[PDB]
């Protein structure tokens, strides 16, 4: 059982009024409701293609489609540390072992707790100052493994 | 290192402590007066024809004039509604110019998408940015707040009757939303399918009207051109790219960074009178040379000037200008392995040879890393590149995948051969049939 | 329109495109996802074929048919050795990930994706890594799907949401992960679903109610009814 | 080039001397696979063709094979005389070690060949069979 | 798995056979005859068959008084062994989920990946 | 006026070079063992003196024969219904020799005169409720239900109702009300039909018990069961 509440609903109709068409506001409908409950569930597809007069299917197409719009459930927290080949030269591997060392979680697993969501992500436009990660809204740069687990104690 | 206006026309306004310039800061270092020059005493043709004859080229990575893109927009008057939008995505590996550009020099790109599109008339403006540029986001929504409060933008735009609003559309995450017509798409609430060309968007691109796609880095460019001339542009550099551009060096340098250089300047002196060389205990084997879709080169080809026709006649190009260096303790190998990763998890899965082929890579590289090669995996790695290249897929994403593969197997093949251990397998034994044994 | 294939003379259609002026001609070019009342979109690429800038030309260049218009004065090549190796490439891309399903397929001997493999020329399997699955939908009583078989041609989302104007049926996901169907398990809400299973090249969406009394299409009695 | 190929057999001496004795608009040549040079000649013509190739320098002794077939279905007949049905004549040549198809191209109605028995004796019992399975009428 | 391959390769024509379906999802012949008076023993259906069912045994005492009794019924031919292939599982091969084999769990294949999941 | 059909198809003397139309295609399989089980010996070919088909592959379904009626398609190469395009003169048009079908009438010189009879708007009658047809493609046709796999695609027979219609009658949605017409009492549950005008109750047409001749006909006694 969903059902969409008054702000975000609000904030949905303010984006559709940047826009010609309101299929437009489809991706930032979706971030909309992921930002007020970390992840997009099942009825939540269908109550933005019924705000947004299109097809849930275009809705859910948009939603698979973006790697940033999670469909299942998360963490609290998302981490998320960039695999690509200029942080792969400045070793993110072993960012990536500490992180599965402290969390004792795969890439794409959640923790026991719900607390952290760990997640390879693509370059974060931060290569001259690498390897980085990204949790929820805050960019780490020059990582090492033994600041990982001193980063990590400060997202309770 | 000095950084005088005349000749870093986008950096020398940056402040030391690494803080954005806000609105009374920039227009206090000469801001908007290429806007108010273009606004007032000239017309949209005559700006568009300024920009055409300044030699200013696309920023994004292909090279294309921005003047004649402009130019192509229709001449019919019925046609009202124009959109510009901005290649905020930047999400090519090695590309950080972008970042720096609007976190602390938002101004600049709203001043730029101001002259832009009084120039093309373009009645509405969208700024395409990643979700993964928080800080560039606040930013860029504070200056459009400053420069709307300041007449800058809305309607009656210095009382010319010129109206304009621009927008920030922050991204959902996906790599090729950077396409201009994937980028459309996204725009219009889609997936980021591209859209074949021709039609282009200059015809028909956002909703149906005529839009006009421009990286952040050439609408940077355009108010110094508006403000200073054209010949002071031209007169930058003597080569053929006129202006500026931000280079720079990444990967285990000594001062991994960005600088604004004119073009013609050699990959050496942005290596080592620049990032300092390589670091303490490695040396130097191989770059590419505009990011991670780019072709890899040697030592040899470090003596190049960063200009797209040098690197073109190289094997290589000249993509975002963001070299990135490898030393010699990595794997050629395991660097394909995560440059093809990236790039088959990053395919949209519209057509087929992208979508069902890099995954076809991914798997043979991952099978020469671990030493499980069989033959014949590096002849089908070369038709993978053969068959990906311009034309075949729909759309540029797979040639670029398939750019840094084919320089690896042409410069570093010793590398490739150490993974080829197993004879080829693929067939097992079924009992009571004789199999053909292929000779 | 004056074309010229493999070096003989035709006249087409000029507000025609390549593949279907060819295929009007009795020639035989391999393609998924063009249909002559869907139109081009230039999804499979498999429609390859290689056009010369004039008469004296030998390099040429990979060009599609379903998006080239067959204008005056054209010169394209299908039995080129490089379009005939890109087209054996393409069906080869298409055949890493299909299941080996055709005696369990309800398509098979009336399959698309058969025809175009053995007209290509592929019969030889070197690739040698795992294949990508996807689970089922139920979608209905008319028809059955089976998404292992789908070659990602999008015929079925262009029929359905341009065409027909369904709402229910869609493409979701990525890179080399695009499920085509319903977002949810449930009935295919258009009255004109059931052209489905001839729109699609593959086994994906198949007639449940003959699937129910299944045989061969060489084994029917067929009469022209109304 | 491999056995198989499509070939014309243009290069061989009895296509020559046809041209010299008949005229290069007396018949038609055909390329196939079959290896032997397919000659289509006209039907008035046949029994000189068969005289003339009885007296060569090497002659072709023997007739091989005579048959029909019928043309009406055959949709891919390009390169090919007009012809409803079709008789065809393989005769051998022991001393070239060669061997020659010639076609005779038939209407439907008038169904009617000069008999092959005054050169070769075979070719009763072959007009015989051709006449029962096809319908051909040999004068 | 009533793929039919074998009554269509037949140059005799003489099998004939109909599909049906389990609950799981498996295929199999719902009946399964060959007429012996008319069969050839050409071996063309056993090299057509994909899933090394039908078979051609050493065995030649086939004598019969009536015609009618020459016609194989399902319950004449199917026989408690593998035959001459004694491994080889076409289902193991298959993409269909059937019992025991639920999807990605066949030869060369890996697990399927949801388009919701979290993983780019 | 029903002299066009003559020409509708060919008549049962028409041949393609003296063979018939197939009705089943070429590796037509199983022929000596389809009846095995009622008799080793095989029967007789069915003979068509009717039509120009044979029930045999002993005929003609060439893409470039002569002809408009094309049981199937199929050509060398294109086993799917993609042999449909070498079944054409031009692919996407029409069919290579003519579709089959000629038109019974063409269109007359000159038209009707203007219809007079202007009808009086609805008034809903106090007691009386106009029957509103509904029709749907899984249901209404007489022999489509008759199909078992539509029961599965059949709605419930349900009866559609205004709200303010529902309101007066005290009805809620799936509740069930009964009705008799020609004296013949029958219960259905309610929708609530919104775009449905008041005074009218909507029947789905050639259902269960349902003929097709109630539309625009009235009901009495329309209460809740
Ligand atoms: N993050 C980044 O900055 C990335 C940049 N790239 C760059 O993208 C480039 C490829 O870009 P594409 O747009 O796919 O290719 P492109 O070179 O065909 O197009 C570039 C620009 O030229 C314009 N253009 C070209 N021919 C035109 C014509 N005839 N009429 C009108 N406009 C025309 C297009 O509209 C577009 O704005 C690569 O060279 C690569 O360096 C690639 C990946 C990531
Ligand atoms: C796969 C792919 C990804 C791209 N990503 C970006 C991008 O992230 N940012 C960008 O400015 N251009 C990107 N481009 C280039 C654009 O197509 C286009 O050239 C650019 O947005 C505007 O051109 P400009 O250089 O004249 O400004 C990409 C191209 C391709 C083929
Ligand atoms: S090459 Fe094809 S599948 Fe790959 S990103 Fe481009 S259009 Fe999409
Ligand atoms: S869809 Fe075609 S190729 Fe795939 S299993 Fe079915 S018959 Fe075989
Ligand atoms: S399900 Fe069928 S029609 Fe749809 S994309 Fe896949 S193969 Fe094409
Ligand atoms: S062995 Fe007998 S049943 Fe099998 S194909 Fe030959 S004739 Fe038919
Ligand atoms: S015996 Fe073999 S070929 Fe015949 S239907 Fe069964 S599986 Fe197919
Ligand atoms: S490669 Fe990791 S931030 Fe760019
Ligand atoms: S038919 Fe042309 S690319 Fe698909
Ligand atoms: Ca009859």
């Amino acid at each position: 059982a969903f059902e969409l509440s008054a702000a975000e609903r609000e904030a949905i109709e303010h984006e559709m009024h940047h826009y010609e068409d309101p299929r437009a506001a489809s991706i930032e409908a979706l971030k909309i409701v992921q930002k007020q409950r970390g992840w997009v569930p099942d009825g939540a597809i269908h109550a933005i293609a019924d705000v947004l007069g299109i097809p849930a299917s275009d809705v859910e197409g948009v939603a698979t489609f973006y790697s940033q719009i999670f469909r299942q459930p998360v963490g609290r927290h998302v981490i998320r540390y960039c695999d690509s080949v200029v942080c792969h030269i400045n070793g993110y591997q072993g960012i990536q072992a500490a992180l599965e060392k402290k969390l004792n979680i795969k890439p794409g697993q959640t923790t026991f707790d719900g607390r952290f969501t760990l997640l390879p992500t693509c370059c974060l436009g931060n290569c001259d100052k690498g390897p980085n990660m990204m949790i929820d809204e805050d960019t780490h740069a020059h990582l090492t493994p033994e600041a990982i687990p001193e980063l990590l104690e400060r997202y309770k | 290192i000095i950084r005088t206006p005349e000749t870093h026309p986008l950096t020398w306004r940056l402040r030391d402590d690494k803080q954005p310039v806000w609105l009374d800061e920039y227009r206090s270092k000469n801001g908007y007066e290429g806007a108010r020059k273009a606004l007032t005493g000239l017309s949209p043709d005559e700006i568009v024809n300024q920009v055409k004859d300044a030699g200013l080229k696309g920023r994004g990575g292909a090279g294309f004039s921005t003047g004649l893109k402009w130019s192509l927009m229709p001449k019919d008057e019925s046609m009202n509604i124009r959109y510009l939008l901005c290649n905020a995505d930047e999400m090519e590996p090695g590309t950080y110019k972008d970042r720096l550009l609007m976190e602390q020099l938002p101004h600049l790109l709203v001043e730029g998408m101001l002259i832009s599109a009084f120039a093309l008339k373009a009645y509405r403006g969208y700024i395409f940015l990643r979700g993964e540029y928080i800080e560039a986001a606040v930013n860029l929504r504070r200056a459009i707040a400053e420069a709307t409060e300041a007449g800058l933008l809305g309607k009656n735009i210095m009382g010319t009757g010129f109206d304009f609003e621009l927008f920030v559309h922050t991204g959902a995450g996906r790599y090729i939303c950077g396409e201009e017509t994937a980028l459309i798409n996204s725009l219009e609430g889609r997936r980021a399918n591209p859209r074949s060309k021709p039609p282009f968007p200059a015809t028909s691109g956002a909703w149906g009207k005529p839009t006009c796609v421009n990286n952040v880095e050439t609408l940077c460019n355009v108010p110094a051109i508006l403000a200073n001339g054209v010949e002071w542009y031209q007169n930058i550099s003597k080569s053929k790219d006129a202006g500026t551009k931000l280079m720079g060096f990444s990967g285990r340098v000594k001062n991994p960074g960005l600088w604004e250089l004119p073009f013609g300047t050699t990959a050496r002196e942005i290596l080592e009178d620049y990032a300092g060389g390589m670091r303490d205990g490695l040396k130097f084997k191989a770059w590419q040379p505009g990011g991670a879709g780019t072709d890899f080169l040697t030592e040899a080809h470090l003596d190049l000037p960063m200009e797209f026709e040098s690197i073109g006649k190289a094997g290589s190009r000249l993509g975002t200008a963001l070299a990135m260096a490898v030393d010699h303790e990595i794997n050629m190998v395991s660097l394909v392995r995560n440059l093809e990763e990236f790039f088959a998890r990053e395919s949209c899965g519209w057509c087929t040879p992208c979508r069902d082929g890099l995954p076809w890579s991914v798997k043979i590289l991952r099978a020469l890393e671990r030493g499980e090669g069989q033959p014949g995996d590096i002849e089908t790695l070369e038709q993978l590149c053969r068959f990906l290249g311009p034309g075949k897929t729909f759309c540029a994403h797979a040639p670029g995948a398939v750019e840094p593969l084919q320089s690896a197997i042409k410069y570093f093949r010793e590398e490739f051969e150490a993974g080829i251990k197993q004879p080829f397998s693929n067939t097992h034994l079924i009992n009571g049939i004789q199999p053909n044994l292929l000779k | 329109a004056t074309i010229h294939v493999d070096g003989k003379e035709y006249e087409v259609n000029g507000a025609d495109n390549l593949l279907e002026a060819c295929l009007s001609l009795g020639l035989d070019i391999p393609y998924f996802c063009w249909h002559p009342a869907l139109g081009s979109v230039g999804a499979c690429r498999q429609c390859a074929v290689k056009q010369y800038q004039n008469a004296e030309d030998t390099r040429g260049r990979l060009v599609m048919s379903c998006m080239t218009p067959a204008s005056d004065g054209t010169f394209i090549s299908i039995d080129d050795e490089e379009a005939k190796q890109f087209r054996e490439s393409v069906v080869e891309w298409l055949m890493t990930n299909h299941p080996h399903d055709c005696p369990v397929c309800e398509e098979g001997g009336n399959c698309h994706l058969q025809d175009m493999t053995v007209m290509t020329g592929h019969s030889f399997r070197r690739y040698r890594f795992t294949k990508r699955t996807h689970r089922n939908q139920d979608l209905g009583p008319f028809i059955s799907h089976e998404m292992n078989r789908c070659i990602a041609c999008y015929r079925c989302v262009r029929y359905y949401k341009d065409y027909a104007g369904g709402t229910d049926l869609g493409v979701y996901g990525a890179h080399d992960n695009v499920y085509f169907g319903r977002p949810e398990d449930g009935t295919l809400e258009s009255e004109f679903s059931g052209n489905l299973v001839e729109i699609c090249p593959t086994g994906v969406f198949t007639d449940k109610t003959h699937s129910e009394r299944y045989n061969r299409k060489w084994d029917m009695q067929f009469a022209p009814s109304i | 080039e491999p056995a198989w190929q499509t070939r014309d057999h243009l290069d061989d001496p009895v296509i020559g001397e046809l041209r010299n004795r008949f005229g290069p608009d007396a018949f038609t040549v055909q390329a196939t696979r079959t290896g032997v040079p397919v000659v289509w000649i006209k039907r008035e013509q046949l029994l000189e063709v068969g005289d003339f190739l009885k007296k060569l320098p090497k002659p072709y002794v023997m007739l091989f094979d005579l048959h029909g077939m019928d043309e009406r279905l055959r949709t891919h007949r390009e390169g090919l005389p007009a012809a409803d049905f079709s008789v065809f004549y393989h005769l051998i040549s022991i001393d070239r070690n060669r061997d020659i198809m010639l076609k005779v191209a038939l209407a439907e109605n008038d169904l009617h060949v000069p008999t092959f028995t005054k050169l070769f004796p075979n070719a009763n019992w072959y007009e015989r069979e051709t006449w029962d399975l096809f319908g051909i009428t040999f004068d | 798995v009533a793929c039919n391959l074998c009554a269509v390769a037949c140059p005799v024509g003489c099998i004939s056979l109909q599909k049906a379906e389990t609950k799981d999802g498996r295929w199999y012949p719902e009946f399964f005859r060959i007429n012996f008076s008319r069969c050839i023993f050409c071996g063309l259906c056993e090299e057509a068959c994909p899933t090394t069912a039908i078979q051609l045994t050493p065995d030649f005492e086939m004598g019969e008084y009536k015609r009618q009794d020459l016609v194989y019924e399902k319950e004449d031919l199917l026989i408690s062994g593998p035959g001459k292939y004694p491994e080889y599982n076409f289902y193991r091969m298959a993409g269909m989920a059937i019992d025991g084999k639920d999807k990605g769990e066949a030869e060369n294949e890996a697990k399927p990946i949801d388009v919701k999941s979290l993983l780019p | 006026e029903l002299a066009g059909i003559k020409d509708a198809a060919p008549d049962a003397t028409f041949r393609i070079r003296g063979q018939k139309l197939a009705r089943e295609p070429h590796r037509y399989s199983g022929r000596t063992a389809m009846r095995a089980n009622i008799s080793v010996h095989e029967p007789r070919q069915p003979q068509d003196i009717d039509t120009m088909f044979t029930f045999s592959m002993e005929g003609n379904n060439q893409p470039t024969a002569h002809r408009s009626q094309v049981p199937f398609a199929w050509a060398p190469g294109w086993n799917s219904p993609q042999a449909w395009n070498k079944f054409q003169d031009e692919v996407g048009g029409k069919l290579r020799f003519g579709d089959p079908g000629v038109r019974l009438f063409e269109t007359s010189e000159n038209g009707l005169d203007y219809f007079t009879s202007v009808p009086a708007r609805f008034q809903p009658q106090d007691g009386k409720w106009r029957i509103a047809p509904y029709y749907h493609l899984f249901g209404s046709d007489e022999l489509s239900q008759r199909a078992p796999v539509f029961q599965s695609r059949m709605p419930q027979p349900y009866i559609k109702l205004n709200p303010a219609d529902a309101a007066k009658l005290g009805v809620n949605a799936g509740t069930r009300v009964s009705f008799s017409y020609d004296g013949n009492t029958v219960t259905l549950p309610v929708e609530i039909a919104e775009g449905l005008t008041a005074g009218q109750v909507g029947l789905p047409m050639g259902m269960s018990g349902i003929a097709p001749v109630l539309a625009g006909a009235h009901l009495e006694d329309l209460k809740e069961a």
